[PDB]
């Protein structure tokens, strides 16, 4: 189909950067205990 | 008049199909099952306060201690549905959440209505369409849908328009 | 080369008369005496080299020729067309009200 | 310690992560046939003759959807309400085409959601609970049988059952209001009230109950943490939760008794919901909205529009245009 | 507006002369017509065949013409084809056929006329909504 | 002259090398119509190594 | 086709008397407070 | 024996065309003074072939089979017309009337739907000359019209159509029309197809014959908008012949 | 690629859903 | 006639004719117009003067319905044709341009006329390049939309 | 200049994943 | 000669004229190959062959 090819970098980064803001916040949280 | 006023949206502004509307929905839907959800489980893992059949009698409304189980009611989740709330503060505050997150989000979709910032298309479905007589989606189906709408409503609806649209104008399918 | 066939019959006589070849029969309810014996048979008996013709459909009474006579101005007929006959779609075109 | 009486004490186990029990039997293989074949026919199912009239819908991914406008789309209605297992198929490429993976998701799923329901009396009983929950949940399941069964069975065909799809979805309530009004249907008005007041109700309680948490923590941490799990003394005050509230619109308008609270908060969804699936039941038996189109006349008899005869309008162009190569009569009769 | 005698007024027959309805009458055919009649012919159509409706435009051109009081009650009594070749009693209500059409039995000769009259007078009233059918309304 | 190698296929070979050759849609790649693979076809086979 | 008829049957009617048999064994009694 | 309507419905003999018992290797005469009609005939189809698309030069494509997607709805039956007699001695069955379609969809491997309207509407089909005697050699040879598989008032997904219909791409309003002329004009395809019927039994007593059929049409073209594939119908047949 | 967008991100919250119920923090009264 | 004052008459650059997930320049939709075509008369076979209605802002689609100065309906594109009354053949539209390319010619085959009347509803008609930047047809909005929606 | 589409996302994703790793395991050391 | 042998007799099918970066099948560099045109024999004025 003809569909918008920036729709995958859109997404790729719409999972990817927000992903990967938690998972540093809870590996870094882990480690104090 | 809202009645029209919500199928005027589906005709004209295929709002059914817009992110906004539907996290909407799923705020107003998620709240009402947190509602059912939350008043069942305290009234079906209460303590036994009273002798009374009526166990609304068997609580006092200042007394410090809970009136119903939180760890029966988090056991009964977990084995149920895998996954449970074990913290009051974080229930309680999910119930304010859901439906209020909810609503916001469709105000801001109404937002771009008022300029027909529509998700009114799939822009790839219509290219595909447009060539290929025999690619059929439900997508496809209800625009035809809000086309019957848009013509059939339009005249009585719009006066100030004055619409005259002849019979053999108006989008029909077979016989009816 | 590529056009429609529909459209461009109504740039012809059929678009300002009852085509004898190609009309549906509920346009024989325009007229007095037509519908339903007559129409029934006009279309049975399609297609017509001339609007003339219907006057020779084998059985008429003087009565129905008559009415014929009457009304062979407001006929015409054009070639048949395929898109128009097939289906059964001079005895119901899926038009109702 | 006999072979039988051991499954049944691992059956019923409370110590099983999650819990089985004889409803959960006939529940994991059922919901597991409807989820699997769900799963591969939202991704590669090829197009469904839904109306029986050769005309196959596509709604898979695979064959140009995408997650918004995918559905498992319904058995043709060339069916109807015959049963089309693929058994009764000369092929599974027949079987597709005429849309039974539709029937095969929906039977399993409602038999494993009805499961669902009787699961969880099944559990509140080995806990030593009350018994109710099952009677919440029995308002969205009476809603799924209508949708996808007991509105098929009035119309005549699996046909005309709720897709799989979220575009799917909206066909068919765009469908349903033009044959049968349910805007102006009271049990439909009944289930928007038991929703938009379930979200309001869920909103106050969290947001009152948050209003009134005791000081436990600062500034600095979660208000969460004030709270541990199973700690005897609740963590918010009802009597300055009641005080406020009270006095927002008058004391008598508040709930100072718990159990009574949270009854209501059960009760007030759980019965427009039930009303609104029998919206949707008894409307499958043709008893419609209320019909008010031309019902102003001046003193001539011009007809005088009033709002209902606007909705008809829109109405209309819903009935013309919806399976607009499927009706050869005058009349929509199903 | 309102329900003046003019449009009350309506042919008696083919010769040209008229006949004042009272309201009572109207209202009375109008009654009747819902009782005997709307369950085929609701809003001036013809839902068993469409292509015949009781504009009075179409029952000039029926034969014996049918855009008249005299007309009309004879159709009642004796019903047509369109053309007056056949006569349609065994599946068409009528007196003539008030055996087989038992709510044809209990009416009398002004029933007649008064559902002559509304079939008549409701298109000077709602204009091409009566017999348009769907599209106008 | 559109075989799998121009087509950049990199397993299909080795399904076909060991007795793998047609298609639960029917096709074959030796060009064979009609033939009925069974349940160890290219599909079955993915399927299998998926479960 | 047979074939597969033949083991949903079989198959179904497994799991039905299961349940039934499951309830029969005494289901009231599986609580934990008066077991009889 | 026969059956009635409860004995059947259900079990697919509906769609299946009356039988001969082998026994049935008679003769009819002709008697070129009386006139007959054939009262009812029936045609069931067995087999479906589609012609491929061999890409390459001077290959020529096969006939490969198909699989039916669209269940026991397949069969002809209740036709009915002229059976004339020519100077010459030849038989020409002339049809009137009767079920004479039935649209089939089968599948090709691959996945490719194709539909087709398997019919033989305006059968004219001829004997040879000098019969005399229709026997178990007699064979029937003739051409029949395919018209279009849907009809005028038929509206595609985006609500074109050919007797309604939108008359372009709405939901492109600013696109090039040139490129979509095809899918936008909407015309009605009228086709030739071509039979042969074997006549292998035949009851003298009833007037009776059964064989079996080849025919040879085009597929569905969807209004113009892709080519349609050649297709070869095989199965059996049944007729009724009746002095008139 | 779109196809593979849409099962990759459904494929992930199945994972997720695993993850969530069998490697939760367990609930620990006090 | 100035072409940019006819090429603000023109539905295409009205900001209000866009959608949210239709991403872009303007040019991306219609195209990058080249030329005013010119100015489109529309006549009957009576030589009345015909008038395209135009497409409110509201319409993702519209018909094509021709007027006379009384506002009275003389022609159109219908549906159904089974019982037109109004279709271009029937009532021997034309079209004539003024102005633009298009200036001092006269198109009469139905077809032609048709497609023009198609672009009339959206105002004044333009020649669009929609090569180079591979445009898909779609009305897009402006920044006057986007700057509106997100301050909003 | 006609380069090839998934150049970008390749770039993208070869920088990002083994950033955001070792930005993971740097975070949680400053943080013991 | 059939075909299939004389496309085994192209450069195009030989593995050792890509390249590192040009990805994707071998259709997305010299096509996707639809006939053979013919066994092309070059002649020179004098009528002699010429290879
Ligand atoms: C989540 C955690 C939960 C924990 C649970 C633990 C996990 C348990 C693992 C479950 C995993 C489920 C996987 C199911 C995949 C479904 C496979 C399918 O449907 O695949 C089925 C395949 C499909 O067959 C082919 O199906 C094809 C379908 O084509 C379609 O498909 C194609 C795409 O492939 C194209 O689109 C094509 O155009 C389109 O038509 C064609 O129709 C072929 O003719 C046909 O052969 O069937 C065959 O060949 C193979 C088998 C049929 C042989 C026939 C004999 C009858 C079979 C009896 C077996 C019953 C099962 C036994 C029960 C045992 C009890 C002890
Ligand atoms: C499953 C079905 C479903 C669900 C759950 C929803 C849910 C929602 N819809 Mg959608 N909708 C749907 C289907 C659905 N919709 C369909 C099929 C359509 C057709 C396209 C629409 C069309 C539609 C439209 C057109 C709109 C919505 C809106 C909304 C939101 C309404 C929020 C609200 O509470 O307003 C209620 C109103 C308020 C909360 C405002 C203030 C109310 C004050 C406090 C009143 C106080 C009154 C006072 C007490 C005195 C009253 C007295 C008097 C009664 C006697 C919500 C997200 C609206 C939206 O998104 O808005 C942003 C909107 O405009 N929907
Ligand atoms: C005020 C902000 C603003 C505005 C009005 C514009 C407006 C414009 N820009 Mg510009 N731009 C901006 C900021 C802005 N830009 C910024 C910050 C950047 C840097 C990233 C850019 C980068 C940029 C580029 C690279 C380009 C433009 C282009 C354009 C034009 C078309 C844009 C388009 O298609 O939008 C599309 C808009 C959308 C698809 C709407 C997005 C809505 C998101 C997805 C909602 C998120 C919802 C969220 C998850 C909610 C849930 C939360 C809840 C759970 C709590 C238009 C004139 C284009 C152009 O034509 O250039 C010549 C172009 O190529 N802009
Ligand atoms: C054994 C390995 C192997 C092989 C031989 C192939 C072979 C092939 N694949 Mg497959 N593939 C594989 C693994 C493999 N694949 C895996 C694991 C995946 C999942 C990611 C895929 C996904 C895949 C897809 C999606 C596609 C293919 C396609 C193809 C074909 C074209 C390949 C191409 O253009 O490459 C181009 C190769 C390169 C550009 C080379 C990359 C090497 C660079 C230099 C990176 C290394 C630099 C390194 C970081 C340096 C670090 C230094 C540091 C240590 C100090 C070919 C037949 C294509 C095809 O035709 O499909 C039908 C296609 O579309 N493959
Ligand atoms: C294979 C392929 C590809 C398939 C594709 C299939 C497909 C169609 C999928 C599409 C999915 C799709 C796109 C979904 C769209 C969803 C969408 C619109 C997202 C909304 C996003 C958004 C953030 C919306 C804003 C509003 C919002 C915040 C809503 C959140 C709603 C929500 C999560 C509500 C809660 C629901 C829920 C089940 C709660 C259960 C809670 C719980 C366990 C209660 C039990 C419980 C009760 C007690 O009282 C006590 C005491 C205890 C102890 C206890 O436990
Ligand atoms: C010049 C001339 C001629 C003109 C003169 C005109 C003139 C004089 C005008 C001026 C008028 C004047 C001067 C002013 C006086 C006017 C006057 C007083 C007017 C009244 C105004 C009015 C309209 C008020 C609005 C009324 C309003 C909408 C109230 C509705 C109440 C209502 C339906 C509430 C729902 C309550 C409900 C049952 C429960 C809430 C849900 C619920 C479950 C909450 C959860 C919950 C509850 C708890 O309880 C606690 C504990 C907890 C934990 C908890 O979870
Ligand atoms: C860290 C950041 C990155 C991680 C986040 C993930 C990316 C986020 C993706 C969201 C962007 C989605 C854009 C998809 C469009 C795209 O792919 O095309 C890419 C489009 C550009 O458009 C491209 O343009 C080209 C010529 O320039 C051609 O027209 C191409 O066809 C067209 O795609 O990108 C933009 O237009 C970016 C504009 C951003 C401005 C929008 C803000 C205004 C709206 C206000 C929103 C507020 C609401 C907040 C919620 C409350
Ligand atoms: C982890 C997250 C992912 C990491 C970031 C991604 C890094 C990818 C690096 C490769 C770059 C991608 C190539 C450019 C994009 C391109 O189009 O590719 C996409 C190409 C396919 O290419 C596309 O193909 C399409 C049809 O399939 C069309 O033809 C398109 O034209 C074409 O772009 O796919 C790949 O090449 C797949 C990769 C498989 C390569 C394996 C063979 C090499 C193995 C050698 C390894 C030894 C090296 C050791 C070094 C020490
Ligand atoms: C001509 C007309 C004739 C009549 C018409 C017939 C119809 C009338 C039906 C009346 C049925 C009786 C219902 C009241 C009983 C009740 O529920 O009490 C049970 C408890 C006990 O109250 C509690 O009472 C307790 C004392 S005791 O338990 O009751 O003894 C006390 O402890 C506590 O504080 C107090 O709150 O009441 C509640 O907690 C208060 C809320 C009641 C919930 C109403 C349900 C809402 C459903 C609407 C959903 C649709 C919207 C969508
Ligand atoms: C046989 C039974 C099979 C049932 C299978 C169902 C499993 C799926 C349930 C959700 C697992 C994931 C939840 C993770 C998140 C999770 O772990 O939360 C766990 C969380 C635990 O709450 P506590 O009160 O312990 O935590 C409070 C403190 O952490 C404060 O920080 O529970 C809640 O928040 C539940 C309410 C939100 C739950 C809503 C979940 C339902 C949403 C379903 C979304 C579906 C989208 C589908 C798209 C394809
Ligand atoms: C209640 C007593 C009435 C009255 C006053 C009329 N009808 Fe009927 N109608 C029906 C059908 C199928 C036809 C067409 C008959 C034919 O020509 O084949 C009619 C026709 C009429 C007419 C003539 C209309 C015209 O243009 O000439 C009239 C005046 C008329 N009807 C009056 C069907 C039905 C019904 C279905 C069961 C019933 C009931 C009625 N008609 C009832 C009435
Ligand atoms: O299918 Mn679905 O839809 Ca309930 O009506 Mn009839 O049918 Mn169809 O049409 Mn309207
Ligand atoms: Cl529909
Ligand atoms: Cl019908
Ligand atoms: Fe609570």
């Amino acid at each position: 189909m003809e569909v918008n090819q920036l729709g995958l970098i859109a997404t790729a980064l719409f999972v990817l950067v927000p992903s990967v803001f938690l998972i540093i916040l809870y590996v870094q949280t882990e480690s104090q205990q | 008049a809202i009645f029209r006023f919500l199928l005027f949206f589906q005709g004209f502004h295929n709002w059914t199909l817009n992110p906004f509307h539907m996290m909407g929905v799923a705020g107003v839907l998620g709240g009402a099952l947190l509602c059912a959800i939350h008043g069942a489980t305290v009234e079906n893992t209460l303590f036994q306060d009273g002798e009374g059949a009526s166990t609304f009698r068997a609580f006092n409304p200042t007394q410090a201690e809970e009136t119903y189980s939180m760890v029966t009611a988090n056991r009964f989740w977990s084995q149920i549905f895998g996954i449970a709330f074990s913290n009051k503060r974080w229930l309680h505050f999910f119930m304010l959440f859901v439906p209020v997150t909810g609503l916001w989000m469709s105000a801001i979709g109404v937002v771009g209505l008022a300029l027909n910032l529509r998700s009114y298309d799939f822009i790839s479905q219509e290219i595909r369409a447009a060539e290929d007589p025999e690619f059929e989606t439900f997508y496809t189906k209800n625009l035809l849908l809000n086309e019957g709408i848009r013509a059939w409503m339009a005249p009585q609806d719009q006066p100030h328009e004055n619409f005259v649209f002849p019979e053999e104008v108006l989008p029909r399918g077979n016989a009816l | 080369e590529l056009v429609n066939v529909v459209d461009e019959k109504l740039g012809t006589a059929y678009g300002e008369k009852i085509d004898l070849n190609n009309t549906n029969i509920a346009a024989f309810i325009q007229y007095r005496g037509l519908y339903p014996t007559l129409a029934k048979l006009i279309v049975k008996n399609a297609p017509y080299e001339s609007v003339e013709d219907v006057l020779n459909i084998p059985g008429l009474t003087e009565r129905q020729k008559q009415i014929l006579r009457e009304n062979l101005e407001h006929f015409t007929v054009t070639e048949v067309e395929t898109a128009l006959v097939e289906g059964g779609d001079r005895y119901n075109n899926g038009l109702y009200k | 310690a006999n072979l039988w009486e051991r499954f049944c004490n691992w059956v019923t186990s409370t110590d099983n992560r999650l819990y089985v029990g004889w409803f959960g039997v006939i529940m994991i293989p059922t919901l597991l046939a409807a989820t699997i074949c769900f799963v591969i026919a939202f991704i590669a199912a090829p197009p469904v003759d839904i109306d029986g009239i050769r005309e196959p819908v596509s709604g898979s991914l695979l064959y140009g959807n995408n997650i918004i406008t995918g559905a498992v789309v319904p058995s043709s209605n060339a069916i109807g309400l015959h049963f089309y297992p693929i058994w009764e198929a000369a092929s599974l490429d027949e079987w597709l085409y005429n849309g039974g993976p539709y029937q095969l998701i929906i039977f399993h799923f409602l038999l494993g959601a009805s499961c669902y329901m009787g699961r969880q009396w099944e559990l509140s009983y080995r806990l030593g609970m009350r018994p109710w929950i099952c009677v919440a949940y029995s308002a969205p399941l009476a809603s799924a049988f209508a949708v996808f069964l007991i509105y098929p069975i009035g119309q005549g065909s699996f046909s005309d059952g709720m897709p799989l799809g979220i575009s799917g979805t909206f066909n068919f309530m765009i469908v349903f209001q033009a044959e049968h009004n349910i805007l102006m249907h009271p049990f439909h008005q009944l289930g928007v009230a038991g929703v938009f007041g379930g979200a309001l109700f869920c909103a106050m309680h969290g947001s009152l109950v948050t209003s009134s948490l005791i000081r436990e923590t600062t500034e600095t941490e979660s208000a969460n943490y004030g709270y541990k799990f199973g700690q005897e003394e609740e963590t918010y005050n009802i009597v300055a939760a009641h005080g406020y509230f009270g006095r927002l619109i008058f004391q008598y308008a508040s709930f100072n008794n718990s159990r009574s609270l949270h009854f209501f908060l059960a009760a007030w969804p759980v019965v427009g919901v039930w009303f609104t699936a029998l919206g949707i039941s008894t409307m499958a038996f043709n008893l419609n909205g209320f019909n008010f189109n031309h019902s102003v006349i001046d003193a001539k008899g011009n007809v005088i529009n009033t709002w209902a005869d606007i909705i008809n309008r829109a109405n209309l162009g819903m009935e013309v245009m919806h399976e607009r190569n499927a009706h050869n009569f005058p009349l929509d009769l199903a | 507006a309102e329900l003046t005698p003019e449009v009350l007024t309506v042919p008696l027959n083919s010769e040209g002369k008229t006949i004042t309805l009272t309201e009572k009458q109207y209202l009375e055919g109008k009654r009747l017509f819902q009782y005997a009649c709307a369950s085929c012919h609701v809003g001036g159509i013809t839902k068993t065949n469409p292509s015949l409706d009781l504009r009075t435009e179409t029952l000039a051109l029926a034969t014996p013409p049918r855009d008249n009081i005299e007309g009309l009650v004879d159709y009642m009594k004796n019903p047509t084809t369109y053309d007056g070749e056949q006569e349609i009693a065994e599946v068409h209500p009528s007196l003539r056929s008030a055996d087989i059409f038992p709510k044809m039995r209990n009416l009398t000769e002004k029933d007649l006329v008064a559902i002559a009259g509304h079939i008549l007078v409701e298109p000077k009233i709602l204009g091409d909504k009566w017999g348009g059918g769907k599209v106008y309304y | 002259l559109n075989p799998m190698w121009r087509q950049g296929m990199f397993v299909l070979p080795f399904m076909a090398r060991l007795g793998v050759t047609g298609s639960w849609s029917g096709w074959s790649i030796t060009g064979e119509t009609g033939i009925d693979p069974g349940f160890w076809s290219f599909e079955g086979v993915a399927l299998a190594h998926i479960v | 086709m047979e074939t597969l008829k033949i083991t949903v049957y079989i198959v179904v009617t497994f799991f039905v008397l299961l349940f039934v048999f499951g309830f029969l064994s005494g289901d009231p009694a599986r609580n934990p407070k008066r077991k009889d | 024996q026969t059956l009635t309507y409860d004995d059947i419905v259900g079990t697919g003999l509906a769609n299946k065309c009356p039988t001969l018992d082998d026994t049935a290797r008679g003769a009819y005469p002709i008697d070129s003074s009386q006139t007959y009609r054939i009262a009812r005939l029936c045609l069931q189809p067995t087999t479906f072939l589609v012609k491929e698309e061999p890409k390459n030069k001077r290959q020529e494509a096969e006939f490969v089979p198909t699989k039916l997607v669209t269940r026991e709805t397949t069969s002809l039956d209740q036709i009915q017309g002229e059976l004339k007699v020519n100077s010459d001695g030849s038989l020409t069955f002339v049809e009137e009337d009767g079920i004479d379609f039935q649209p089939v969809t089968v599948q090709m491997a691959g996945g490719e739907r194709i539909p087709l309207l398997f019919t033989v509407k305006n059968l004219v089909a001829s004997t040879q000359p000098n019969v005399t005697s229709i026997t178990t050699s007699t064979d029937f040879k003739g051409e029949f019209n395919v018209p279009s598989y849907r009809t005028a008032n038929f509206l595609d997904p985006k609500g074109r159509g050919l007797a309604s219909g939108y008359d372009s791409a709405i939901a492109l309003p600013q696109a090039k029309e040139e490129e979509l002329a095809r899918a936008n004009v909407k015309r009605f395809s009228l086709t030739k197809g071509q039979i042969s019927l074997n006549v292998a039994k035949v009851d003298g007593r009833t007037g009776e014959i059964a064989g079996t059929f080849e025919s040879e049409q085009l597929s569905d073209d969807d209004m113009g908008a892709h080519e349609p594939h050649e297709v070869k119908i095989q199965g059996v047949f049944y007729a009724s012949i009746e002095p008139a | 690629m779109e196809t593979i967008t849409y099962v990759f991100i459904f494929a992930c919250i199945i994972a997720l859903f695993f993850f969530a119920i069998f490697f939760r923090e367990p609930p620990r009264i006090t | 006639i100035p072409e940019k004052l006819a090429f603000y008459d023109y539905i295409g650059n009205n900001p209000a004719k866009g959608g949210l997930f239709r991403t872009g320049p303007m040019n991306k939709g219609d195209g990058i117009a080249q030329a005013w075509k010119g100015h489109a008369v529309f006549r009957n076979k009576e030589g009345e003067e015909l008038f395209v209605r135009r497409m409110p802002a509201f319409f993702e689609s519209f018909p094509v319905i021709l007027t006379d100065k009384n506002g009275v309906v003389k022609a159109d594109i219908p549906f159904r044709r089974a019982e037109s009354k109004y279709s271009f053949e029937q009532q021997g539209v034309t079209v004539s341009f003024y102005g633009g390319e298009l200036n001092g010619q006269t198109f009469t085959d139905p077809p032609t006329v048709k497609s023009y009347a198609r672009k009339a509803i959206f105002g004044e008609i333009f020649e669009f390049d929609t090569e180079t930047l591979n445009s898909d047809g779609i009305f897009r909005t402006s920044p006057r939309g986007w700057f509106t929606f997100a301050h909003a």
